This record gives structure tokens, C-alpha cells and sequence, in this order.
């Protein structure tokens, strides 16, 4: 369908980044696991993060974590680093062109 | 009890309960990176 | 692993802008392929597609990107030949590559295809 994401956050190093992927119409999966997570760094190609929000693994650092409930998908990135934060994305599935998120980027102060 | 090994090695330490889930080959974090590691070919059991 | 793309191009609206996605480091057949756009000041838009063991090449229907997609599996090269060009087609296009079956994914990415259609 169409989804919405948490547009931005402004935080400090060594913290959690709570990122809501909010899906309009379809909510997650019939098989109980869907949507996704993706990251595109500024001046950089996009990059995979998580799929079905609960999943993926090696190649995606441990800081990337979270889950989702129906529409909302929570990308929870613990212990933020000022070098590691960049625009994030989540793909839909099961309906419509899978598209992506509106983009998600967590600023870090200091 | 049916399986026999040449080598065996025990490494005994203390971790946060939430870090108990963190130890598994393929599972990184504060642990796997810095204080102590996991093999990525790691094969064997774990008891916490 | 690595998705090499065709270079930049600048055309007028309404034509057909060809592209090519060069595959380096994977079997181009084993992976359904795509062309996804990151437009200026926009979200990633999944646009163009092709499947692995078949021909899929569906888009967002909407206003069809319509961009001609084909494969040379000897070249391992996915093509994007963009039909109904327009000024909005200015963007950085990424031919992407999926994972094996599951809730996703797009594993690796192209380096981007700089595309500008304007006067």
C-alpha cells in the first residue's frame, strides 16, 4: 500500500533509536511477519537493514534491532554512534509495489 | 554422551541476562566485538 | 554483491532513456532484478523489476514508469530503457538485486544512475 515512517530523531551517542514504520492500509503480514528495514546513507547507495523487522543478521550490525506490530514497525537501534546514523527505509510487501519508507534519519548531537 | 572429542575447551565467565541471547555464531554486539568473541564457524554447545 | 550501472544521461521529456545494470559478483539469473529510484528530496521508490526464473517486469502502475526492462544473462546486464520520459525522471536510479525468497529483500545495490531530464 503506502506507509509512513518516523521522519527524524535527534539523540546522543550510546542511545536507542526508535524508528516507527507506519503502514497505511495493509498491516504487516498474514503469515505474521512482513515489512522490512533499509538504509540509504547520504552520498551513498541504499543498503539493506532488516526484513520483517525481526530478522536478517550478520552483515547488518547488532545495533540494528526491533520489531513491528501490524502497521507500525519499530526499528530500535541501540548505542547510537555519530558516524553510524543515516537515512533509513522499510519496504512494504504482500500488496502493491513494495515501495519503501518516506526515509528515516536519526541525528546525534555532541 | 555418544560423541567423542579430541579437544574440549571450557571458558567460564559472567554476562548480563540480555547478553545471554547475544552469544551465538552470527550474533554480534558489544560482546562479540570487544570483550570476548564468538567463532563464526563456532560449533559446540553453550550453557548459561 | 556489486551492481554496476550505466552512466549518466540527459534527454528531453517524452523519449526512451536506455540504461544497463552490469552484474559483478553474483549469478544474475539466480536473482530477480530491478531498477529502483531515489529521487531528489524523495523517498526510495521501487519502480522497475524483473524476476529471477521468469519475466516479471511489473512496476508501480500509477503512471507506469514503463521503462523497458530486459536481460542479457550472458552479459548479466539488466536494462532500463525509460519510456515516457519527463522532467521528474531526473533522479538517481538504482538497479537493485533481491535476496533469496522471504520477506525481502534488496541485498546489494547499484552505485546509482544519475539521470537528468530537463531543458
Amino acid at each position: 500500500i503506502v506507509l509512513t515512517q518516523s521522519p527524524t530523531l535527534s539523540l546522543s551517542p550510546g542511545e536507542r533509536a526508535t524508528l516507527s514504520c507506519r503502514a497505511s492500509e495493509s498491516v504487516d503480514n498474514y503469515g505474521i511477519s512482513f515489512m522490512n528495514w533499509f538504509q540509504q546513507k547520504p552520498g551513498q547507495a541504499p543498503r539493506l537493514l532488516i526484513y520483517a523487522a525481526s530478522n536478517q543478521g550478520s552483515g547488518i550490525p547488532s545495533r540494528f534491532s526491533g520489531s513491528g506490530s501490524g502497521t507500525d514497525f519499530s526499528l530500535t537501534i541501540s548505542s547510537l554512534e555519530p558516524e553510524d546514523f543515516a537515512v533509513y527505509f522499510c519496504q512494504q510487501s504482500k500488496e502493491v509495489p513494495r515501495i519503501f519508507g518516506q526515509g528515516t534519519k536519526v541525528e546525534i548531537l555532541k | 554422551n555418544d560423541l567423542c572429542f579430541t579437544n574440549v575447551y571450557a571458558d567460564s565467565f559472567v554476562i548480563r541476562g540480555d547478553e545471554v541471547r547475544q552469544i551465538a555464531p552470527g550474533q554480534t554486539g558489544k560482546i562479540a566485538d570487544y570483550n570476548y568473541k564468538l567463532p563464526d564457524d563456532f560449533t559446540g554447545c553453550v550453557i548459561a | 554483491v556489486k551492481l554496476v550501472e550505466s552512466g549518466g544521461g540527459l534527454v528531453k521529456p517524452g523519449g526512451s532513456l536506455r540504461l544497463s545494470c552490469a552484474a559483478s559478483g553474483f549469478t544474475f539469473t539466480n536473482y530477480g532484478m530491478s531498477w529502483v529510484r531515489q529521487a531528489p528530496g524523495k523517498r526510495l521508490e521501487w519502480v522497475a523489476e524483473i524476476s529471477s526464473g521468469g519475466s516479471y517486469t511489473y512496476y508501480p502502475d500509477t503512471v507506469t514508469g514503463r521503462f523497458t526492462i530486459s536481460r542479457d544473462n550472458a552479459k548479466n546486464t539488466l536494462y532500463l530503457q525509460m519510456n515516457s520520459l519527463r522532467a521528474e525522471d531526473t533522479a538517481v536510479y538504482y538497479c537493485a538485486r533481491f535476496r533469496y525468497g522471504g520477506g525481502g529483500t534488496v541485498d546489494y545495490w547499484g552505485q546509482g544512475t544519475l539521470v537528468t531530464v530537463s531543458s
